[PDB]
């Protein structure tokens, strides 16, 4: 599960 | 082919200029965006710039091949990002347009 872009 | 003409002149045209398109117009740059896990999670990166180039250069052999590239681009976004990330809502908005336009694509 990725950190993500916000 | 007529289907690929439609994907270029109708579908890509609508998506490329959309106000939510800008994060999708070039490959995800994991360094610029500070995402050191991106390429560990996403193994087939895709973006609209690449798709647009492929349409311009007659790279695709079938409409479904181009449609699969749009799908991979949106699916990468949903898999990698958090559910609450704004980019998810942007992708959903563009994917809805993609599907509406694909519903009226020629058949051959």
């Amino acid at each position: 599960s990725g950190r993500g872009k916000g | 082919t007529n289907q690929l003409q439609y994907l270029h002149k109708v579908v890509m045209k609508a998506l490329w200029k959309h106000q939510f398109a800008w994060p999708f117009r070039q490959p995800v740059d994991a360094v610029k965006l500070g995402l050191p896990d991106y390429h560990k999670i996403i193994k087939q990166p895709m973006d609209m710039g690449t798709i647009k180039r492929r349409l311009e250069n007659n790279y695709y052999w079938a409409a479904s091949e181009c449609m699969q590239d749009f799908n991979t681009m949106f699916t990468n976004c949903y898999i990698y990002n958090k559910p609450t990330d704004d980019i998810v809502l942007m992708a959903q908005t563009l994917e809805k347009i993609f599907l509406q336009k694909v519903a009226s694509m020629p058949q051959e």
